[PDB]
């Protein structure tokens, strides 16, 4: 589908260069640590980590934060604009407290991700582009979060919830809005990508060090 | 010397190391079709109009970015090169707006001329076209970004020649757009050259808008007196 | 009996990733108990030439999906230094639909990846290793960071790595939601704080890479098997699988199977054996199978008539007009709308294009629109050949292989299910008068 | 199909159809058309001069 | 020895700053970075 969000910034009272943003001293220490991970003369390599840290501190990315990152890294603001508008994990508009991302790619689609999307829709009463009136949940559609084996799966604030049934995701939503912390992972009684059939492989105890080592080493 | 030997349609050419396929072709008097390549800007390699076939090579190469190897035979008018040019021009014209009568670039448009020379004569695109919003970058350069072909010539000129890093691209895919992402004026003493470098009518002269057509103007070569540069 | 003709049924002791399911301690102590970091100092002291020779004898091909010979690729960094530093880049972006192996390698066997990074960096003379992981894998990246900290404290990496006298650093760099950033040049751009747009080759990363320095980009699975290959030797790895298809492989089986899972199996195991052995078989029985995408969304699908006798290696699947890819098997039964699935894949590719070059940027969106119309049936039969020609134009005329990965599924669908498209068009024409 | 006296047409809203593209001037075998243009007060592409010399015209 | 239990649970208590705190901690173990000779490509 066509991307709803625009790629031109128009100043608003909520979002304009005079919007107050700054990094906390702990965040400045983290920025120093991040910058020391690249060779001298290549400070611009830290644009993505520092921008992500700004988003993690603020929740989203106002243009003031992007200008601040450009100023800290001595990078022209247009390059930071390019980075922020290229990568989809950056939020250039405010999002809810829990950003719900449902994978609808073909491997997840085959395992009825439509049921999960509809269950979330009828539990929250919002669409796949809206935010709840209490500003708690934002629901969007994403592409292949990397857990195709555990389809259908959903990501909520860098946490994975997979092997989902509509009732399971509704319960997760209830305990999320109740202030609890839901345990990330599959909900079907399997811990990880192992087969649910009974662990067809890797049954024997793992071999000790140097077991298969060749001679002359 | 240090020159190597290459062939352009079987004709021996002696070129320096690091010479591209396009330069070797122009040494024998052929101009490879190009949109994104400018000899005074950095090499981009994005428009893909310059794709050409090397003999005994299954895949066509980008003549603007590929250094030519010794013994290579560049086949500039083979079936592979012509079909690659036709496909690239088709993809370029799929979303282009039907603005030629109202475009100032009409009659001196590289897109028009290279469509007439290297592309097909009809369309098989049956979908709707994309439309983008315009950007205000000053009172000198008129901006109609629907005609943009995403060559990035303007960005490279602003970065390298004018020394101003205000131009760039936002988004990705079919939604990638050329602009400033904010209301900002590209006001520089050399800012007017982006109109010339732009192959299409996306960037045009605002004082000159709508007044004339290229074929009716008479050309007088003269010297500028606004400074001491001449 | 040399020259094996039947492949599969791999034993546990021959497996490399002995903690694929996270059933053991992923920390340093568990990895050491499982054989990791065992006389790796002796491996480093053997020199880059010995490691490169072992990798070449192993016959390992790139596990990222292209199957390039690992030894030949790594030998490109065996040049004398010209003043610039040398770097190793580990590709953990893992963008293909259907692929889940690298996530498990990172989350459950991180010390394996760290030791492989050290061994490969010593082999190619790299000063440090940058691990580029997708930003969606936050917990996986934090586990990797914990493992790297454990290795640093134990003296396994850093100054005087493992006592060998070779200095090596391991860095973790996180991207922000970009499937194109898995491509090696696009990944290099993403590391340097720029847009994830691929670079034209030449120059190759061995000449000009990250920060303009000689660089090698290698998949997580390719890196994590090198220490075990060097420990047991090239010959042991070589025996498994067909000739030029040596070693073990991680397989992700998803879609319409009873037990979708990630399993480790020998290379040339037949697809039917793998599906009926580890995945629990096709939902509704084997006779209910309609089509299989063997190597992730970029590889073309094959119908049931091909899946019952094909082998899961590069050459066998190439002979089947498809590719091994990332060994990501996606299974679809006869209840699946085959056109809708391919349309969803094309939508994925349309949303993942970086837009740098004309053929991908416009043609992929064009094919997305055409296939969206195809799903409803609004088009005409000549548009099938039109779409085939459009795909041909996109293929081989783009900067990177994302155009290839968008074109190939369309070609496979047109090749194997043209009557379905024609029938849907005829139904639309009937219903809409 | 009969060719008679020349005329300039309008859109149903009354807007001029002519957009000063100067194709007729270029194609005119007798050079009977003279066109000048500029942006209108509302920014529209319109003509300020559009003359046809009917004694030069060949119809 | 038993394979029944899942032993990857330390990631359930991870916070927003875990990765960057780990980077800060690791910053003292790293080697002096190489230098290109200038402060920036625009210098
Ligand atoms: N694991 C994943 O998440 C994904 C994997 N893929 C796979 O990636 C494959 C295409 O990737 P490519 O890099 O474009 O394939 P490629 O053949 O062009 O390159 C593969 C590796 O070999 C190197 N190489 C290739 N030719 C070389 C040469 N002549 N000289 C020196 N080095 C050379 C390349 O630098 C690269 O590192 C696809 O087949 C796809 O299956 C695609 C998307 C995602
Ligand atoms: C669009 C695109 C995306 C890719 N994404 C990944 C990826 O996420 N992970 C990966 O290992 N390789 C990916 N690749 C393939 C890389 O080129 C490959 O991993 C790299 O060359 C490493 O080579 P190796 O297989 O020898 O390790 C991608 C290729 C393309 C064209
Ligand atoms: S830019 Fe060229 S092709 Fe496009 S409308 Fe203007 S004259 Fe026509
Ligand atoms: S405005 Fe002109 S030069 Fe700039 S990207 Fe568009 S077509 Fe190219
Ligand atoms: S093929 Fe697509 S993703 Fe690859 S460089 Fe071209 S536009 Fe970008
Ligand atoms: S200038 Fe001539 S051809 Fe162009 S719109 Fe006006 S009348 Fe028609
Ligand atoms: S298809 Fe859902 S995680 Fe990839
Ligand atoms: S002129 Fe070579 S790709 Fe544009
Ligand atoms: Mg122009």
């Amino acid at each position: 589908g066509a991307g709803g969000a625009l790629f031109v910034h128009r100043d608003t009272p909520e979002n304009n260069p005079d919007t107050p943003f700054d990094f906390t001293p702990e965040n400045y220490k983290r920025i120093e640590a991040i910058v020391k991970n690249y060779p001298e003369g290549h400070k611009a390599a830290a644009v993505l980590p520092v921008l992500d840290l700004a988003q993690r501190q603020n929740g989203w990315l106002p243009i003031s934060a992007m200008n601040k990152v450009a100023e800290i890294l001595q990078v022209p603001p247009m390059r930071v604009y390019e980075v922020a508008t290229f990568y989809t994990m950056y939020n250039r508009k405010p999002v809810g407290k829990y950003h719900i991302q449902v994978c609808t790619t073909t491997p997840c689609m085959l395992r009825n991700s439509d049921s999960i999307l509809e269950a979330i829709q009828k539990k929250l009463g919002i669409k796949v582009g809206e935010t709840t009136p209490d500003k708690l949940f934002t629901l969007i559609e994403v592409e292949c979060l990397g857990a195709c084996v555990n389809a259908p799966m959903v990501q909520i604030n860098d946490n994975y919830y997979e092997d989902l049934t509509p009732k399971d995701i509704e319960e997760i939503i209830d305990e999320l809005k109740a202030g609890k912390i839901p345990k990330p992972g599959p909900r079907s009684g399997r811990f990880s990508c192992e087969p649910a059939g009974g662990l067809t492989s890797l049954t024997e105890p793992p071999k000790g060090p140097g077991f298969g080592v060749q001679a002359g080493l | 010397s240090n020159l190597i030997e290459v062939f352009v349609d079987g004709q021996s050419v002696m070129v320096e190391p690091g010479t591209t396929v396009l330069q070797a072709c122009e040494k024998v008097g052929m101009q490879i079709p190009r949109f994104c390549y400018h000899e005074r800007l950095s090499v981009a390699g994005n428009c893909r109009m310059c794709l050409v076939e090397i003999e005994k090579a299954p895949k066509v190469v980008a003549a603007c970015a590929m250094p030519v190897m010794k013994g290579w035979n560049i086949l500039t008018n083979s079936e592979k090169s012509k079909k690659a040019r036709e496909g690239v021009m088709e993809f370029l014209l799929a979303n282009h707006p039907l603005d030629c009568p109202i475009c100032d670039q009409g009659g001196e448009c590289d897109l028009q001329d290279q469509s007439m020379m290297f592309g097909s004569d009809r369309s098989r695109f049956l979908e709707g076209k994309r439309a983008v919003e315009d950007k205000n970058i000053g009172p000198l350069v008129k901006t109609i970004m629907t005609r943009c072909i995403q060559c990035t010539r303007c960005i490279r000129f602003a970065s390298e020649i004018a020394g101003v890093d205000d131009l760039g691209t936002t988004g990705r895919g079919n939604d990638m757009q050329v602009g400033t992402y904010i209301e900002k004026m590209f006001m520089s003493e050399l800012s007017g050259n982006i109109i010339d470098i732009c192959p299409v009518g996306a960037l045009t002269s605002k004082p000159y808008a709508f007044t004339a057509r290229p074929w009716e103007t008479r050309k007088t070569e003269s010297i500028d007196v606004m400074d001491a540069v001449g | 009996a040399p020259k094996k003709t039947s492949f599969g049924s791999l034993k546990d002791e021959d497996r490399i990733f002995t903690n694929l399911y996270g059933r053991h301690d992923w920390r340093l102590k568990g990895a050491q108990s499982r054989g990791d970091w065992y006389k790796t100092k002796e491996i480093l002291l053997k020199g880059p030439d010995w490691i490169l020779g072992e990798v070449k004898t192993s016959g390992l091909r790139g596990r990222g999906g292209a199957g390039f010979p690992t030894g030949l690729k790594w030998s490109f960094m065996n040049k004398p230094s010209d003043g610039r530093p040398k770097y190793l880049v580990v590709n953990a972006d893992e963008g293909e639909p259907g692929t889940c192996k690298d996530r498990e390698i990172i989350r459950h066997d991180p010390h394996k990846l760290v030791e492989g990074c050290l061994v490969g960096g010593r082999a190619m003379g790299a000063r440090a290793a940058y691990i580029y992981i997708r930003g969606e894998f936050y917990n996986e990246a934090s586990n990797l960071q914990v493992a790297i900290r454990e290795a640093y404290e134990a003296g396994l990496i850093g100054k005087n790595a493992c006592g060998s006298g070779y200095d090596f650093d391991v860095f973790v760099v996180r991207g922000a939601g970009a499937y194109i950033c898995g491509e090696e040049t696009a990944l290099i751009e993403s590391i340097e704080g720029k847009q994830g747009k691929p670079r034209l080759k030449p120059p190759f990363p061995a000449d000009v890479g990250v920060f303009g320095c000689p660089t090698t980009v290698a998949n997580v699975e390719t890196v994590a098997v090198s220490p075990t290959i060097c420990r047991r030797g090239g010959a042991w790895f070589a025996s498994f699988g067909r000739e030029r298809n040596s070693g073990t492989k991680l397989f992700n089986i998803s879609g319409h199977v009873n037990h979708p899972c990630t399993v480790e199996e020998e290379m040339s195991v037949p697809l039917k054996e793998l599906i009926e052995k580890h995945a629990g078989g096709v939902i509704g029985g084997w006779d209910n199978l309609l089509a299989v995408i063997p190597g992730g969304s970029s590889t073309p699908l094959i119908p049931k008539s091909v899946c019952e006798t094909v082998l899961m290696d590069f050459d066998a699947l190439v002979q089947a007009q498809t590719g091994l890819g990332t060994a990501a098997v996606i299974v679809m039964d006869r209840s699946t709308d085959i056109v809708k699935a391919i349309a969803r894949l094309i939508e994925f590719y349309k949303h993942e294009s970086c837009g740098q070059c004309t053929p991908c940027r416009e043609g992929v969106d064009w094919m997305n629109k055409v296939m969206a119309r195809f799903v409803k049936g609004d088009a005409r039969p000549a548009e099938i050949d039109s779409l085939w020609e459009i795909s041909k134009q996109i293929e081989g005329h783009t900067i990177c292989a994302l155009g290839d990965g968008a074109a190939w599924p369309v070609q496979g669908l047109i090749r194997h299910f043209r009557p379905e498209l024609e029938e849907r068009m005829q139904q639309f024409a009937l219903q809409h008068q | 199909r009969f060719r008679g006296e020349h005329a300039l047409r309008r859109y149903p809203s009354g807007e001029e159809r002519c957009i000063a593209c100067k194709l007729c001037e270029a194609v005119c075998p007798a050079q009977a058309i003279t066109i000048e243009a500029e942006p209108r007060a509302d920014g529209s592409r319109r003509t300020t001069r559009y003359d046809i010399d009917m004694t030069k015209c060949i119809y | 020895f038993d394979n029944s239990t899942y032993r990857n649970l330390q990631h359930h208590e991870y916070s927003t700053y875990t990765f960057l705190d780990l980077n800060v901690e690791l910053s003292k173990f790293r080697m002096p970075q190489p230098s290109s000779g200038r402060q920036s490509p625009r210098h």
